[PDB]
């Protein structure tokens, strides 16, 4: 994705939309790399596994090649630095991106009609918050006993 | 209600009193209850869709209603003469809903002018559904001319009126699934309701 | 029902306006607001499966009606109906007849009277078991001959044991119209009346 | 009258702490938490009558559900006859074996009310389940039989070890019987039975 | 069932291993989760039965589907079959068509449309009451003369106040069986296709 | 009685300086009702379920008297006893499961003679049924007996695996080792959910 400086973002979103002036953007007028223009006279759009973007026109029964949409591959994915929006910068400790072709170079595929859940299960997240909660309860406790431990040293 | 009965869980969460927080044995408890209301809004759906599905079963296995006759609310009774030679004056079959027994029921028709052309005395009728056929003769005891004929019937029980709901029998042509569904499509009368319907002749 | 979660609102937002600065209460969000809502929500949402639930059964009342139209039914009764048809020679047929054992008799008779009272014919059926048991009588009496058209009288007498057991005697009756009472839906047998589904020993 | 037996519970041990001051005024809420629990049941025991009301319509409906036609239904009787039609061919009501263990060796032996054999049908392999076949109603030397009924006895084998067999006879039904557990085919000449136990519906 | 309960007992070994050893939790609580979680079992299981229910209830619909086979149906669509039988002096007659409006519309105007999009006439009755109706189309031009046999189709719009309304269009499809696919239990229509019994609004 | 050794040996560490409240046990036994409740409706609606396949087992009485599109290439042409009589053959269907342009079904006798071509042309994926017209390859009305039918199923140039689909009337519904099977006489026994199509 270009941000506002011509730098690089990147986001796992893919529910598209389309703009005023057609270019394809995600949620905020962030205007896709490269620069992919959906027809005023569009009446479908397709996505395939390889990720080029074809539209339908009236009249022309052939989906004809408007854009080609490529992912980009970090080699540490842990070291993103997030800046909201579910888009992440490129970092010093995630390393160079690599820009290639869906399915190939490791990549994955584009699966059209789609949208990818988050990877957060409740149940683990609700037995590592009482974990959590325990852990904060006694921390909490040993503030309080060293308030008291100082409190009556003064009285003497 | 699942989602928004989460946030009222990560409100507290990230809401907790830092040096004084809540106890750890409801969370369990919590979601479970949570988990309650979510699996009853899941039964709720589907109960509705075993609903519609009920309905278009009715529409459906009426063919055989098409085919017949049946009797519907209404005050309209059609009288008509066959074309062959010596044809016995046929006449559609009517009723009457009667919530409580009556001693004196009395059923005029009358033209499609308004003019009374017969008037009839049935006698005691319980409580339910009571079903008649129209000689088609009007008072003076002649053939009535072939058409649509209007019919009121009044039953009371010693002197006091009670609710008496003629019928209209009418050929049966479709069976629609309207805004709500079951609607009995008949030409000329519409759509009927089936549970308004009486019975199937 | 819907009032659990009017009158909890009024008794909060009591406590949320009555707040001690010193002693604020925590337990207005403790327990009182994910379990308290939720529980309520437990009860008013099942107000709509109970409703649900009665639209359904509204619906399936009508199928009764929607099914087909009944071709004759077997319901207690003691007359049967004998004739004879338009065709020269035909043979004089009746109304079938039965009878309801609450348990098996090792005799049954039946007795056939006519219009008049005096009985026309004494059959044998033979051993029949607990239950609904259902057959015709062949229109002849006592001597072999043709019975005079019309209506006829059967009283089926069985017992077991020598002691004389609970017979309820059953005619034929034939279905001619799908009715509504204020109970439910009902058969009509037309000159029989109207008759209900649970009553109905046998279909034939 | 639940409503009282805790309503006025918690108001006379409530109308009396207010005097004292032992004051909660927080667990004041407990009400609500207890008539929303003897509500929480007062729907479940009533949705248990609409589903059984459910259930006596599913009777209602299957009662409704009525078909003239024939049954498989355990036996050995065949009938056999000829029609009011002169140069009539005789036709035996189908019969037919059922087994829980697939047969290779099965033979349909035919007696007669005398109890002599008036034909032996080979019907050969079998697999598991109820077969149902037809009588052509000839004698082993292909004369036509008298009319009547006749005894059929199968016997299956695979193996060289005969296996149990349940011979089968056609039966017309005649009605719906509703007695002391729900609804029998009242077939006639064969009596009544359950849906289950018919073999094959014809 | 397992689904839950191996999940919801991760929630109780959670609990049971992180109480707080001063102020641990009493038992009391305790057959309450596991009375809970009974219920959300229960209420998991009962979803998974009535969904078998359900398709048990499709499946006899697609068998009761046999029942009117020969028959037509109205389900969305816009093919019109119009022509006369073999008899003569047979007016032309047009395959019922209707129209399924989600409220009702003062001014509906119906124009029909041959195959070669000529317009023959269009219909105004008055307004068309929300729900399905359908009506039968005389086969007549906008003249009187009869319409030629073929294929027509209806373009209905619905105005409330200049305000246009969303239909669903029928029509009349004959059913020449009932064909298992990839979906479901479908009804061929033959000319129309293949279609599930769901969308079938009015029958003939 | 799940709920009743827990709740009788809950009432054994009873810790009479804090106990079961009045409230907790009431809320405790009639938490335990809402969960009798629902396994009495869970099965209950089995109950329903059984009835439900009674039903659908009734309502299929119906196939009898109509034919299935099933399996295999059979078809049978046959003319009737009455003078004028015109040949007529039983129909026949496809199976497909990709969309195809270009089907051939080449009907031959009981020789395996190639008696008719017929091209049937663009078929979506799905079962599709057809008839053939009784007549042979040239024109003249076929014997009645057995024909076999081979149907190809291409589209682009490309052969698509084609079922071959013919009619079998029910004859009976049985009550086999798993449930309701449709017998087809000649055809033999089948089930409910191969049905292609009913005729």
């Amino acid at each position: 994705v270009m941000l506002p400086d011509g730098t690089s973002a990147y986001t796992r979103d893919g529910s598209f939309q389309v703009d005023q002036n057609g270019q394809l953007v995600t949620a905020g007028g962030f205007q896709v790399q490269p620069a992919i223009t959906i027809p005023a006279n569009a009446l479908s759009i397709t996505i395939g596994r390889d990720g080029v973007v074809s539209v339908t026109q009236q009249g022309q029964a052939a989906p004809v090649q408007v854009g080609q949409l490529n992912l980009t591959t970090f080699m540490n994915d842990t070291g993103l630095e997030s800046i909201g929006e579910n888009l992440y910068i490129e970092t010093q400790s995630s390393g160079a991106p690599n820009e290639s072709t869906p399915g190939l170079n490791g990549a994955g595929l584009l699966y059209q009609g789609y949208v990818e859940t988050s990877n957060v299960n409740v149940a683990e997240e609700l037995v590592n918050m009482i974990q959590v909660q325990r852990a904060y309860e006694i921390n909490s406790k040993a503030v309080s006993t060293t308030d008291q431990m100082l409190q009556k040293l003064t009285q003497l | 209600l699942q989602s928004s009965f989460l946030t009222l869980l990560v409100a507290q969460l990230k809401n907790q009193d830092p040096t004084n927080p809540l106890q750890n044995n409801e969370l369990t408890t919590q979601l479970a209850q949570i988990s309650t209301v979510s699996g009853i809004e899941k039964l709720n759906t589907t109960l509705g869709a075993i609903s519609g599905q009920i309905d278009n079963s009715q529409s459906l296995q009426a063919t055989t209603l098409i085919g017949h006759g049946v009797m519907v609310p209404g005050t309209t009774i059609l009288a008509g003469k066959g074309a062959e030679e010596g044809a016995v004056t046929s006449t559609t079959p009517f009723g009457v809903e009667l919530q409580q027994p009556a001693d004196k029921v009395t059923a005029t028709i009358t033209d499609k002018d308004g003019r009374v052309v017969r008037t009839l005395e049935i006698g005691e009728l319980r409580a339910g559904v009571h079903t008649f056929t129209w000689d088609g003769k009007q008072t003076d005891g002649t053939t009535v001319p072939n058409g649509s004929y209007n019919i009121a019937i009044t039953a009371s029980n010693g002197g006091t009126q009670l609710v008496a709901q003629p019928l209209q029998f009418a050929l049966v042509q479709g069976v629609t699934k309207g805004s709500n569904g079951n609607l009995l499509d008949l030409g000329t009368y519409g759509t009927t309701t089936l549970d308004e319907v009486r019975q199937i002749i």
